[PDB]
RNA sequence: CGUGGAGGUCAGUGACGAAGCCUAGACCGUAAGGUCGGGUCGAACGGCCUCUAGUGCAGAUCUUGGUGGUAGUAGCAAAUAUUCAAAUGAGAACUUUGAAGACUGAAGUGGGGAAAGGUUCCACGUCAACAGCAGUUGGACGUGGGUUAGUCGAUCCUAAGA
RNA sequence: GUCGAAUUUGGGUAUAGGGGCGAAAGACUAAUCGAACCAUCUAGUAGCUGGUUCCUGCCGAAGUUUCCCUCAGGAUAGCAG
RNA sequence: AUAUUGGCGAGAGACCGAUAGCGAACAAGUACAGUGAUGGAAAGAUGAAAAGAACUUUGAAAAGAGAGUGAAAAAGUACGUGAAAUUGUUGAAAGGGAAGGGCAUUUGAUCAGACA
């Protein structure tokens, strides 16, 4: 939601979502690979 | 940062918290409630005639044995009280959410307060001398406060063939 | 000078809680006191009015 | 150790005090005043049936 | 595998040792590598750091990073290198500590002590 | 069925996330339990064949630590008593000065000492904690200053005694 | 109640626990006296009270007999494997 | 040749892993208590590196909000993880002198498998 773009409890961390960053970085360069 | 719910849009919202303050727990939550939801300005107006005394902060429950008043009428209530410390430092909050919107260029006319929490911080412990040499706790129970004002803005249906076959003879008998 | 004076502050805060005078408020209860829980009152004397 | 548990001067306050009957550590001014000893249930006892 | 009985292999007893080292034991820990230019040079691979050498930096985020050591601060285990720090808004510059065994000593602070030093490991200096 | 550690093996799992913890999600066992997904987390951990034991808790007026309801409740009512203005300060029922009203009433709420305490004395700075309200004040916190003997005492004498 | 003496009181000194001291109350002897306090032997002694930690399957009792004089505490016999 | 819970120096363990292991992993026989003999605790963990949050703004200040450092502040000298009791807010629900439980289904919400 935030890469596409009232009171909430959800919210997403910093370290997670640079682990997100890394992790669909790792997906991608697989796809590009296959 | 971490507070108990934050406002999705952070840029039309505005935030403040106090922590570890010396005031009573139970009637800062009974402050808190009573300015719920409430528009800015109201609130602080209302909090101004709380400590003059011409409105009352009404206890809903932290309120065993305490006085009735006719000022708890416009609440539907009986149990009200004006608990001046709470409302001051509930005041500072709201001038410093009011600062920080204003910083950040929030229209100062359309905020209410949209999130408003209070709970137990790490309870301050004196103790007393009592009779026949005893040691008894003697504590204050200070708060943790935060909240958040806000700028406040203004299907496939699975039929069976019959059905389908029913709304299509309803469909030929009609127009 | 104010580095230091920061590191003390934040030194305070559990002795604070606690409502110690300060550094040299160090008195120590006792987990239970014998004379208050030690009582059986026959009938005779007693160990307080 | 042979001597763990047992470096402790306590005594049990006997029947009828409205605490447990475990003995406790004597003297006063500190906090280890009235704690339960020499118990395997307790804290700072001697263990059950000790290693030998 | 250990074969004399006056060394010990317990973990315990080798960090409190390296951690409780005095000053000359730590000037012994605190080693770098040669160059290959100087380990071709000198005939020797590792030697203690001291002050005035200069080094080039192998490892870590600072790796390529060349300058001359400031100060050994062995109550640390670190050495401070002049050109490594980390710059602040205000002005303000903090130096880098950094492991001997992550640098390599590109020239050599030479003295009489030194040059004895190398003599004894087995140097051909000149 | 489950737990700590030990021999062997799976050239087992793991920074593309180990263990732990949370979970309106999924499954296998009659069950003890086991397995999977999501979140949090950040460096170790397991299956199987065996070895070994400080190996499984709801209770013991159990032990240690933590936390509720009671509850903003009981209460903060002995010692006759406080009030006005200015100043200071962010803030004054409680600080300072002035203006008043009272009280101790010389067997004192006065002025000194002995025992004991040990710097509490005084100045400057100063409020987080403490002064069961408050606080700009303090016997509090910080930094310093201060106790001058041939004549006052000890020191000398002896008492009961040691 | 007593208040000029069998008065009140400071300091010094003496008497120490199976001991002292007592105008005698088993009073007092540091909130401790039908036996001070402290440490150790010592995890002292149990006729008694309380508690005693995972699952499932199968089997599954006992108050009925003789005796140590009888209480108490033991033996045997019976029942279940 | 034998003994050795003291002293000095060493090497080890199918031992314990901060309520454990010595009372003491830490300025522990310390603090504190007691006239005295004696009694006797609690208390470990930011980060690789203090880089420990400059600067702006609100506030008398503590602090807050921006910003910044750092891989991370879901690490801010209350600091690894961060359970339970107990608490606050939000959302859903129930409630005519307790609540909780078993069998069965309705209603609302939510969800897995199987789909050539
Ligand atoms: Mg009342
Ligand atoms: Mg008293
Ligand atoms: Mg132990
Ligand atoms: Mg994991
Ligand atoms: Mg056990
Ligand atoms: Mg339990
Ligand atoms: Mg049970
Ligand atoms: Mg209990
Ligand atoms: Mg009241
Ligand atoms: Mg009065
Ligand atoms: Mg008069
Ligand atoms: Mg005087
Ligand atoms: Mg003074
Ligand atoms: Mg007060
Ligand atoms: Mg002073
Ligand atoms: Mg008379
Ligand atoms: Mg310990
Ligand atoms: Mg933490
Ligand atoms: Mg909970
Ligand atoms: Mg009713």
């Amino acid at each position: 939601q935030n890469k596409k773009n009232s009171i909430t409890t959800r919210t997403l961390s910093k370290k997670r979502a640079k682990k997100i960053e890394r992790n669909l970085k790792y997906a991608t360069q697989r796809k590009l690979l296959v | 940062a971490r507070y108990g719910a934050t406002s999705t849009n952070p840029a039309k919202s505005a935030s403040a918290r106090g922590s570890y303050l010396r005031v009573s727990f139970k009637n800062t939550r009974e402050t808190a409630q009573a300015i719920n939801g409430w528009e800015l300005t109201k609130a602080q107006k209302y909090l101004e005639q709380v400590l003059d005394h011409q409105r009352a902060i009404p206890f809903r429950r932290f309120n065993s044995s305490i006085g009735r008043t006719a000022q708890g009428k416009e609440f539907g209530v009986t149990k009200a009280r004006w608990p001046a410390k709470s409302v001051k430092f509930v005041q500072g909050l709201l001038q410093n959410a009011a600062a920080n919107a204003e910083a950040k260029g929030l229209d100062a006319t359309k905020l209410y307060v949209s999130h408003i929490q209070v709970n137990q911080a790490p309870k301050q412990r004196r103790r007393t001398y009592r009779a026949h040499g005893r040691i008894n706790k003697y504590e204050s129970s200070p708060s943790h406060i935060e909240l958040v004002v806000t700028e406040k803005e203004e299907k496939v249906v699975r039929l069976t063939s019959r059905q389908r076959g029913r709304i299509a003879a309803q469909k030929r008998i009609a127009a | 000078r104010s580095k230091a004076d920061r590191m003390a502050k934040m030194e305070r805060r559990e002795r604070n809680r606690h409502a110690k005078q300060g550094e040299s408020d160090r008195h120590n209860a006792v987990s239970l006191s014998k004379h208050l829980f030690s009582g059986k009152r026959g009938v005779g004397k007693t160990d307080f009015r | 150790s042979e001597k763990a548990g047992h470096q402790t001067s306590a005594e049990s306050w006997g029947t009828g005090r409205a605490v447990a009957r475990i003995p406790r550590v004597g003297g006063g001014g500190t906090g280890r005043s009235g704690q339960g000893a020499f118990g395997n249930m307790c804290r700072g006892g001697r263990m059950f049936a000790p290693t030998k | 595998a250990k074969q004399s009985l006056d060394v010990s292999s317990d973990r315990r007893k080798a960090r409190k040792a390296y951690f409780t080292a005095p000053s000359s034991q730590r000037r012994v820990l605190l080693s770098a590598p040669l160059s290959k230019e100087l380990r071709a040079q000198y005939g020797i691979k590792a030697l203690p750091i001291r002050r005035d050498d200069e080094v080039l930096v192998v490892r870590g985020s600072k790796k390529g990073q060349e300058g001359k050591i400031s100060s050994v601060y062995r109550l640390k285990f670190a050495v401070q290198v002049d050109k490594v720090t980390k710059e602040k808004v205000n002005g303000a510059s903090v130096p880098i500590n950094l492991h001997p065994s992550k640098l390599v000593i590109t020239k050599l602070h030479l003295d009489k002590d030194r040059k004895a030093l190398i003599q004894r490991k087995g140097g051909k200096l000149e």
